[PDB]
This record gives C-alpha cells, structure tokens and sequence, in this order.
C-alpha cells in the first residue's frame, strides 16, 4: 500500500548554459565595473559533503562568455573618442640624433606634415616622433602610417585607464556554481571534494602572450594541463607554485603636445625627449628562473619518460604579437624578446635582460578593420609583475626522436582566462521529485 | 545551507526543502537587456512549477500526498533502501524513464 | 487540443479546462525589447487572474463552488438548456451585462 | 479607497485589506528599459510575498491564524488598547525589533 | 574596386566584354491567353453577362 | 571623374559606366548623379 508523494525543493541539478552577470568591489575604467552589482563582504561557500562531480576544463562556456564580454567592453570604450582620419597623409621623416645609443639607432623618426585647423580654411605645419614599427615608407623620405590602407584609427581617450581590476561572475536564480576543491586536479575528470557558491573569485583580465602575469598560484606543485597531451597540436598550460618577479621599464623622459585638429578635437603627439635615448627592457632573476624551469621539467618528465632529454628553444615564425611577450605597462604596449628565457637543455645576484619594443598603433583581438592609437605617456615608466604560468607547444619530432623540444606559444586569449575559470561549472536546479510513501490523501 | 544535503540520504534531505525552495526566486543597454531576460526566465520557471503543483492539487505545499498508487514496475526497492540508503541524484537517474507516465496519472487522477 | 471544445456544449467543455489553462503561461535591441514586453504582459495577466481567484476563495482550483445564490434576473433558463444546449461563447454574450455585479457579490461574500 | 484607513485604528483597517492587496500588481529604448524594470521588480516583490505566505501555511489568504503563541515579551499591551487605540504605523514601529524572531518561529512551526 | 579612403572601397562597372544587348523577359502567349480568359470569366460575375 | 585616395593629400582620375536613368546632365558633357540634390547614397 504505497502512494506517490511529491516533494518540492529536492537537491537535484543538471548541466546547463546561461548568462552570468558581473560584480565588482565597491571611475574611468575600460571594464565598466561601476555598472556591476557591488560584492558582499563575506561570500557564502557551502561545502557539499559526500558529493563527487565531473569537470571538464576544455568544454566550459564561462570562457566563451568572458571572451565575448571583454571584447564588447573594449569596443564600447572607444565610441566617444576622437577619430584620426586627417592623420592619413604623407609625412616627411628624418632619423633621430642627439644622444641616441647604438641599440636605439633607427628606432625613432622625426616626421613633419600638414594638419587641419579649427577653421575649415587653412592648414598648419606640425611635427611629431613616430616609432619605426608605426610608419611605412612610400617610394628626407616620405612615409605614411602603417594602417592607412586597411583600417581607420581611433585615438584612445586619455582619461580612461587600462589597469585591470578584479571582477566576479554570478549565477542567476535557479542556478549554482560548483567549485572543485581538489589540490591536484588536472582539469578533466571526477572531483570528489566539491563546494557550491554564487560568485567566483576576483579575476583580473590581464592580456599577455607567452607568459601569464598577475594570476593565481598552485597550492602544492607545478601543474601541467593539456586537452590531449599526446597530440602535439594542442597547447600545454603550466601553472607555477611560486611567482617569478619581473621588472620592466621605459626609461625615456617623454613629452606630450596637444594639437587642435578641429572644433573641440585634439591630437596628442610626442614632443622632444629631454636627455639621452635608451631602450626599454625587462629584468628577470636568473636563479629563480632556473629553479622554476627545473621544477617544470621535473613535472614534464611524468608524461614523456624518465630518460628523455628535454630542451627549451624560442618561438618559430609569426607576427610580432605571437613571437614576443606582448603586454601593457601603464598605458604603453611592450613587445619583449624572450630568447634568453627559453634557451637550454636538460639531461636526466645576476639577471636576465630582455630587450623590448614599443608600438602605438594597436590591433587587438586579432581583428582587422579597426585600429587604436595610444597617446604618449609623460615621464619614465616602470612596472613590476609576477610570472605565474606558461603556455607551451611541442614539436612533432618523428623518426624515433629521443628528445622533446618545447616552444612558447599563445595568441588566443581564451587560454589566458581558461587558466582561471578551470575549477568552476554552472548547474541548473530541478526541485521536483516523486517517491513512494505510505501517506494517502484524506 | 543551499544544496547542503546533496550527499545525504533522501530522508535527511526531506527536512530542508525550504532552503532550496526560497533560493529560486531572488537568491549599457546591451548588458541591461541580458540581465532583464534572466530575471524574466526565472519568474517564468517558478510560475510553471507553481501551475503544475496547483493542477496536481498540491498548491502551497512542499510535501503533498496523492491518491495515485505506486506501481511496482516503476521500482522494486523497498522503503528501507530508498529513504535511508539513497540520494535524490541517484533516484532521479533511476526514475527518469517513468516520470511522464506518473505526471499524467497525477493530472488525470486529480481531475477525476 | 487547444480550444478544441469551442463549438461543443458548456457541459462537454467543462472536462478540458486544463488544456486552456496550460496554454496561458508558456504556450537587434528594438526587436528584443518588443518580445520581452509580451512575456512580461502574459505574466501580469496570469498573476491578476490568480489574485482574483485567490480573493474569491478559489485559489489553486479549476472549478470552484461558492455560497452566492444565483439571481433569477441574471438568467431564467434552466440547467437543461444551459449545460446541454449552449456554448460558452453564447453564454458570455448573454451574461456580459451582469458580470461586475456577480464579481462584487463574490468578493463581498467571501470577505464576509 | 487606497490607503484610506491609514489613520484609523487597527480594527477598522482590518476590513479593507483587499483595497491595498489589489493596488500592488497593476494599480526611446532608454526609457523603455527603465519602465520594464519597474514592472519586473513589482512582479518579483509580489511573488516573494506570496512564497512567504505559502511557506507559512497561509496560501491564498488575507487573514490567517497560526499555532504560534504570542510571547508577552514582544508586547504587553492588552487587546483593548491594540485593536481599538492604535494604528498599524505605530504598531510596526514598536514590533520592528521582534519581526525576524516571529518569522522564524512561524516557519519552523509550520514545517513541524 | 576603387579605394576611396582608409578601409573603404567602391565597386564600379568595368568593361562589357562582347556585344551589348537589352535585358528582357519572356512569358508564354497561350498560357497568358487562358489565364486572361479565366480572369474575365470570373470578372463577368460582378458587371454583367453582355459587358465588353 | 576625380576621386579621393586613402591619403588625404591627393586624388585619382577614375572612370565607370552608368545607366542613363542614373545621371542627369548639368549645363564631351558634364553629368551628375540623379540623387545629389535631394538625398545621400549608401
Ligand atoms: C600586476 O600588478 C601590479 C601591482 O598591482 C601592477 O603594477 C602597478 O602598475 C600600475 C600601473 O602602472 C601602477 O599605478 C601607477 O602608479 C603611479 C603612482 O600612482 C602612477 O604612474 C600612476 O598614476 C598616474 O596615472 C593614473 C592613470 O589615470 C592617474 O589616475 C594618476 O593620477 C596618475 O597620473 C598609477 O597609479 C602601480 O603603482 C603598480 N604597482 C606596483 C606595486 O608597482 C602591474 O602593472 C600589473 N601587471 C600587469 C601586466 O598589468
Ligand atoms: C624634429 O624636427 C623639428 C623640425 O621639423 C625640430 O624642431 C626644430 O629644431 C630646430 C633645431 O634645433 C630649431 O631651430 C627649430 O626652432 C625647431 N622647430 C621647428 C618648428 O622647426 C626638432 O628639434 C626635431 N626633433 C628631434 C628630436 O630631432
Ligand atoms: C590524442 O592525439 C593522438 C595523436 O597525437 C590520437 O591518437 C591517434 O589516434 C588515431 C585514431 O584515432 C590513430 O590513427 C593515430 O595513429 C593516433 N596517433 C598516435 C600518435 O598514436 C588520440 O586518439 C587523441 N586522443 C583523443 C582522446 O582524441
Ligand atoms: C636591469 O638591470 C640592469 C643591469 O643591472 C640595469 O641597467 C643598468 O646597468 C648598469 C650596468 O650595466 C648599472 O650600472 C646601472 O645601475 C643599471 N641601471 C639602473 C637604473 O640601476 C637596469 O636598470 C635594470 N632594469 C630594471 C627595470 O630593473
Ligand atoms: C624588481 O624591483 C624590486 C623593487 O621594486 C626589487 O626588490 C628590491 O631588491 C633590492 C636588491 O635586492 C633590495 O635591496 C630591496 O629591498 C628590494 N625591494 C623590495 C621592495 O623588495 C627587485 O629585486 C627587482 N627584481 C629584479 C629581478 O631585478
Ligand atoms: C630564435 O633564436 C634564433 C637563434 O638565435 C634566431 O635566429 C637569429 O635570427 C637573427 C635575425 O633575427 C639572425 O641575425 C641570427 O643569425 C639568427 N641566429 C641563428 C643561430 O640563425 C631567431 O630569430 C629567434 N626567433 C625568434 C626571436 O622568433
Ligand atoms: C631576440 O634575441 C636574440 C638573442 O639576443 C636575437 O638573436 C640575435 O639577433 C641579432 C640581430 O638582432 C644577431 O646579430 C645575433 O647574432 C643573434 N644572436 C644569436 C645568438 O643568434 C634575436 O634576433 C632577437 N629577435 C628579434 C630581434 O626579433
Ligand atoms: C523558361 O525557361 C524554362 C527553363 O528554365 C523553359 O522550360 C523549358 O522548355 C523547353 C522547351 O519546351 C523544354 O525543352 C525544357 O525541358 C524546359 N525546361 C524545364 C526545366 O521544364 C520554359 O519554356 C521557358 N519559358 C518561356 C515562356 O520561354
Ligand atoms: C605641406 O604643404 C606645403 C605647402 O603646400 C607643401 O609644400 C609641403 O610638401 C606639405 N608637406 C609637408 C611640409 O610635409
Ligand atoms: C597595406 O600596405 C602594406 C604595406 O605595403 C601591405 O603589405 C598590405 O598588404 C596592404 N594591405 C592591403 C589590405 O592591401
Ligand atoms: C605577486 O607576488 C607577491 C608575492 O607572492 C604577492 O604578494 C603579490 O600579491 C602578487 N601579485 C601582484 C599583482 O603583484
Ligand atoms: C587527467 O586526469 C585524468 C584522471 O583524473 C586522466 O584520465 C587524464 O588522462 C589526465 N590528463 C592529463 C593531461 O594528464
Ligand atoms: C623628466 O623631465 C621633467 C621635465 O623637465 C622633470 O621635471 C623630471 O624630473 C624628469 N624626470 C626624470 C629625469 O626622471
Ligand atoms: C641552471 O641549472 C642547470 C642544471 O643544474 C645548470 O647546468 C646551469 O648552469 C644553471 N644555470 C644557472 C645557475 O644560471
Ligand atoms: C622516474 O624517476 C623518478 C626518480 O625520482 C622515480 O621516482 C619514478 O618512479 C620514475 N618513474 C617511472 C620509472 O615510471
Ligand atoms: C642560448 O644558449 C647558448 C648556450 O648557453 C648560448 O651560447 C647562447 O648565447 C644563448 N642564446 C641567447 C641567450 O640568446
Ligand atoms: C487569344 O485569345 C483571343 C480571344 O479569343 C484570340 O483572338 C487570340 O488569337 C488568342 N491568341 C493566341 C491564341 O495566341
Ligand atoms: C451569365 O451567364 C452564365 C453563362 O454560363 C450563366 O451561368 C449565368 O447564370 C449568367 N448570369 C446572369 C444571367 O445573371
Ligand atoms: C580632375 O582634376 C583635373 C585637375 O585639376 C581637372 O582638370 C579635371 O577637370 C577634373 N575632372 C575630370 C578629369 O573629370
Ligand atoms: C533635384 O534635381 C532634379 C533634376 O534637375 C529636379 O527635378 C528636382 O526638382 C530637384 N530636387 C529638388 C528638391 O530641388
């Protein structure tokens, strides 16, 4: 004598996709955190006892949503800023002298041109300084901006800062965010220690290549993650146990000048560099890097054998963004050469100096048709950061190869934010059940 | 708190239904529209569940007994190994095949 | 299915109220806003109907009996020619004049 | 009409609850989004109140008796000077301290 | 294609290789006659039986 | 006709073919697009 009894509010969930919203701690920023909900001081995390879940790092939709949101915010931030259409003219450029060094020879050019005024009746002869990577010669000499045959340039608004700030992703009503608490989780498979939350930890959208900066550290050991470790077409994500400090600087004392190109529209050009001219560069610690590489190769020798020679070489081909460590240091975009970091072989006080280059016409998100111009920054620039990860790729050495070669990679930013959203998943609650009892309706 | 008894037996999770019940309703223009749609969808799901409960005769209840007898072909386990040695996540995976038949029986039993 | 008994008598259409009940809740930016408003309006109409039913004392019911006697001045036809020789579309046209009086009587009878 | 008995005693205002009950549900793109959010928020508030009432065991009611006895430490005034010499605005200002305790007691009493 | 600015192109007509002729449509004569007969037969139900 | 270039400094002499219904003569011969006194073309 058993009867069907209905229960509403049972702990059952399913896998689902939804739109998560943004929250930030409680003004001109690229990612408009002022429009996001303020965050609670003490978030609730509920450990689910005796619960085992299945996670997949490489088929997560939070990564896609985060990529789309970042791209959309970047596009939105450039709407009210000045268009630089009259800047696509012919420039007359000369080489820069007066206290340049040997390594800085030919990197700066002094270009004069004619520019429109606030009156639609006359011109003005002005001049500026351009980096060699921003101008292409058309046959002193005649140059043009690198972009004036493919796209249009918008000048970045100088009051908006590029500094990343932490953001949190929250689930709507009827959804939960499951979080894996295993300390040696390798991205895919069963996690037996699970908690539930509604918000993720503060994630800073740092854009960089070949090196992960200002991120999270593994709790126990260096972690190696890959979708298919035997497939050499997949990238390898390496997570450090301790960070590696890196100091980058542009030492030139720059000057900024404002040129009126129309009614209520100004253009910020580079003036003169007071003093000498030197090359921007980064410093890393040699001993710390050696120890980190030793730990990385120690962890790598668990998938490829115990007696295999493991050697690190540098990048192989590509454009400037993918063959260099590209990042942003206080409004200036750096492209640094990492041939001194990934160059060694391993058999079973000092510093490393990486020279860098500066560019001012920026194409982001591997797109074409839209370009941004970064106005110059005044004074000497210095930044300090943590290296907390690596992106690597393996060469497909066939014909009985006893050695493996790993090269730095990158280019796709989904793997930058896949190294932070790797322990979260989104579930949808289904609070309706039926079961046999001995109670009958009266 | 929320989803606390997901690893506990079916019996232990029957005393905390209100925790999950109350965490289903409140717990540029492009982003403004996206957030609004989620809030409308949660309300729609809640209203559909409430309408189904009302149609079954169980409006305003968390636990509700019915006049529909339990067919032994849906499950053969006895009450000792269901309410004391089983979780809801396992029970759903087992009775997922017979859910629609039971729902139709509930509807037609309440109507008649 | 839906609106199937629109041509049948009032008695025959009284056994399929669930079909109409279910099909009232789920059955660029310019177009996105337009579709959202319809979904909000359907929810609002459903909630107003549910509130009225609850105020009358008939919450969670499809057929509900009341304590308000039927005045013969609203209609003089007997039960044989109402439930067996008439449809709801014809009945609404006949009693459209007295609807508000009946609603007020229901409200004040349930409250007192 | 609406809020008419705000200056009358608690006893007189208990006979016009439906007036306030009804006036809680229906009574460029920039402005279009703002107006929609107001309606969504009103619907959400109404649904939260209805869920709370249903959890307390008072689904579809305006006045509901409970099994929770009144603690004398919440208020010592007798019924003659509460329902006949007091308004709801004054009563709220006095019992605002003990509201959460009473709500928790109601929930745990109905569940058990 | 003619480039008229940074990232903007204009598609013009070049040269027509061969002879130049006029665009045209063909319809069937018998089918159109039958259709017009049916149309006038249906029209004669509103205006009379002896109207031209 | 003369058309602007990708550089805001110089022009280019180009040509095209137009149907008679799209050009109106303004007093070879001098013509203009039919729309360039009432509206803009996309
Ligand atoms: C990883 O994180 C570190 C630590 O947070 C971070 O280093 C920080 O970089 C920022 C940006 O360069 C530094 O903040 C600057 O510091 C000085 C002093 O205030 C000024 O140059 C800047 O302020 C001026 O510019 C602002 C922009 O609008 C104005 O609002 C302001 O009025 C000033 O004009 C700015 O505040 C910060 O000091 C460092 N922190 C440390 C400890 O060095 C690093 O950049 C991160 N790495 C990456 C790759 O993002
Ligand atoms: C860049 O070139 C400009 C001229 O195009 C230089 O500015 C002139 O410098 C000379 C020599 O010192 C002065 O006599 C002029 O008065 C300056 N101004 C102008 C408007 O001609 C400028 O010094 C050059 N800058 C660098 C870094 O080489
Ligand atoms: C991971 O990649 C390897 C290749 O690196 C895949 O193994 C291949 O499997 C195909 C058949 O599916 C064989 O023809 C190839 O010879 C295999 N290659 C090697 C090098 O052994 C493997 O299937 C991939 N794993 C998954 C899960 O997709
Ligand atoms: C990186 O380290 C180098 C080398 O120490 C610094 O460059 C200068 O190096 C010379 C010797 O080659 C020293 O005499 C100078 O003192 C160094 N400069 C300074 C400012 O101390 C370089 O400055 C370092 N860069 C960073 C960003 O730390
Ligand atoms: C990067 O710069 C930091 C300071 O911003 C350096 O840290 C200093 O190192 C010196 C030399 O050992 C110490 O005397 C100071 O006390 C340190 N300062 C702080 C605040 O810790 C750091 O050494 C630099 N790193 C590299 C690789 O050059
Ligand atoms: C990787 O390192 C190699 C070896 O240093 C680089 O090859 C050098 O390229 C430069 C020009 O860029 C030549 O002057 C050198 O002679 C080359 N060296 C050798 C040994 O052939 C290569 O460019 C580096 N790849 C990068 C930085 O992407
Ligand atoms: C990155 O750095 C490496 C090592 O410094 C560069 O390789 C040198 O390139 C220069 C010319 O730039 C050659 O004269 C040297 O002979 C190269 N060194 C070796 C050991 O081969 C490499 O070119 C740099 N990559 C760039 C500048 O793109
Ligand atoms: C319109 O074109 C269609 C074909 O696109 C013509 O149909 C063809 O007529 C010829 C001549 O009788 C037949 O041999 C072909 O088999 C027909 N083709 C098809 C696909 O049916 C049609 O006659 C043309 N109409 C007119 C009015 O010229
Ligand atoms: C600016 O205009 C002058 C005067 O027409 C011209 O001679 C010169 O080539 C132009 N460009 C410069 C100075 O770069
Ligand atoms: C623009 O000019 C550069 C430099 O001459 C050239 O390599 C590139 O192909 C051009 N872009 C297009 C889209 O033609
Ligand atoms: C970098 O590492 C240091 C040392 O662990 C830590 O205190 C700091 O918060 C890290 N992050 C940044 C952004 O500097
Ligand atoms: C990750 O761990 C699972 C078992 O938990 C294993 O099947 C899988 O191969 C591992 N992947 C890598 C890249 O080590
Ligand atoms: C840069 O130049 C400015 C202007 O002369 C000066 O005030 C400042 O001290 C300089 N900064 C240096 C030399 O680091
Ligand atoms: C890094 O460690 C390796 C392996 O012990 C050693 O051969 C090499 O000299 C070290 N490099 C340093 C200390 O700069
Ligand atoms: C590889 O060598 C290490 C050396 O510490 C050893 O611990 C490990 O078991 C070896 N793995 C094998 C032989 O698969
Ligand atoms: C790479 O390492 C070799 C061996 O130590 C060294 O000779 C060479 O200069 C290095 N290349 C660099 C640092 O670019
Ligand atoms: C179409 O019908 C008319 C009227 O009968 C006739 O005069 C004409 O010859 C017909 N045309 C044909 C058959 O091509
Ligand atoms: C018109 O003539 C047709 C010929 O078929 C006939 O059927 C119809 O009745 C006539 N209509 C009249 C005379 O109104
Ligand atoms: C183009 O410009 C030239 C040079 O100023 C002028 O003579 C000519 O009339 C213009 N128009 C043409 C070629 O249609
Ligand atoms: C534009 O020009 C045409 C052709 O000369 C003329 O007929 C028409 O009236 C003009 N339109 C206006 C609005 O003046």
């Amino acid at each position: 004598n058993l009867w069907v009894t209905v229960y509403y509010g049972v702990p059952v969930w399913k896998d689902a996709e939804t739109t998560l919203f943004c929250a930030s701690d409680a003004k001109h920023n690229v990612w408009a955190t002022h429009a996001c909900v303020p965050t609670d001081p003490n978030p609730q995390e509920i450990h689910l006892e005796n619960v085992t879940e299945e996670f997949n790092m490489w088929k997560n939709n939070m990564v896609e949503q985060m990529h789309t949101d970042i791209i959309s915010l970047w596009d939105q931030s450039l709407k009210p800023c000045v268009k630089l259409t009259p800047l696509c003219v012919t420039l007359q450029c000369t080489n820069v002298t007066n206290n340049i060094t040997d390594d800085m020879r030919g990197e700066l050019k002094n270009c004069s041109f004619n520019m429109t005024t606030e009156l639609r009746d006359k011109k003005q002869k002005v001049y500026s300084l351009f980096y060699r990577l921003d101008v292409v010669q058309i046959n002193n000499k005649e140059y043009r901006l690198i972009n004036c045959n493919t796209s249009a340039i918008t000048q970045a608004c100088p009051k908006v800062s590029f500094e990343p700030i932490p953001i949190h992703y929250c689930a709507p009503a009827g959804f939960a965010i499951l979080k894996c608490k295993d300390k040696k989780f390798n991205g895919t498979g069963p996690c037996p220690s699970v908690s539930t939350v509604q918000c993720t930890h503060g994630i800073k959208p740092v854009v960089s290549t070949q090196l992960l900066l200002n991120g999270s550290l593994a709790e126990e050991e260096v972690m190696i993650r890959s979708e298919n470790i035997t497939n050499n077409a997949k990238n390898i994500l390496v997570q450090f146990n301790t960070p590696v400090q890196i100091n980058c600087t542009r030492p030139n004392n720059n000057t900024r000048k404002s040129i009126r190109i129309g009614p209520g529209q100004a253009f910020y050009a580079t003036g003169d560099i007071i003093g000498d001219i030197r090359q921007a560069h980064c410093n890393v610690s040699k001993a710390t890097w050696n120890e980190t590489l030793g730990k990385v190769v120690k962890q790598l020798r668990k998938h490829f054998g115990n007696n295999t020679i493991i050697r690190f070489a540098n990048s192989s081909g590509g454009d400037l963004e993918v063959t260099t460590h590209s990042f942003n240091c206080g409004g200036e975009f750096f492209y640094c050469n990492t041939s001194g970091l990934f160059n060694s072989t391993w058999i079973s006080n000092d510093s490393i100096t990486l020279p860098c280059r500066i560019k001012q016409i920026i194409n982001m998100w591997q797109r074409i048709g839209q370009a941004m111009y970064a106005p110059p920054i005044q004074g000497v620039i210095r930044c300090v950061s943590n290296i907390t990860g690596l992106i690597l790729t393996r060469d497909g050495g066939s014909t009985n190869s006893t050695t493996e070669t790993f090269r730095p990679g990158g280019g796709d930013m989904r793997d930058n934010w896949r190294s932070e959203l790797y322990k979260y998943k989104v579930v949808k609650i289904e609070p309706l059940g039926v079961a046999p009892t001995r109670c009958k309706r009266r | 708190g929320f989803l606390g008894a997901a690893g506990s037996t079916m019996g232990a999770a029957s005393m905390t239904l209100t925790v999950q019940a109350r965490n289903l309703l409140s717990g540029l223009t492009v982003w403004g529209i996206k957030q609004l749609q989620a809030r409308v969808l949660a309300v729609e799901r809640y209203l559909r569940d409430q309408q189904l409960l009302g149609i079954w005769g169980c409006s305003g209840k968390l636990i509700c007994c019915t006049n529909v007898p339990w067919n032994s072909s849906w499950s053969n386990r006895n009450l000792s190994e269901i309410w004391d040695n089983m979780t809801w996540l396992q029970w759903d995976k087992e009775i997922s095949n017979y859910t629609q038949i039971i729902y139709g029986l509930l509807e037609e039993s309440q109507n008649q």
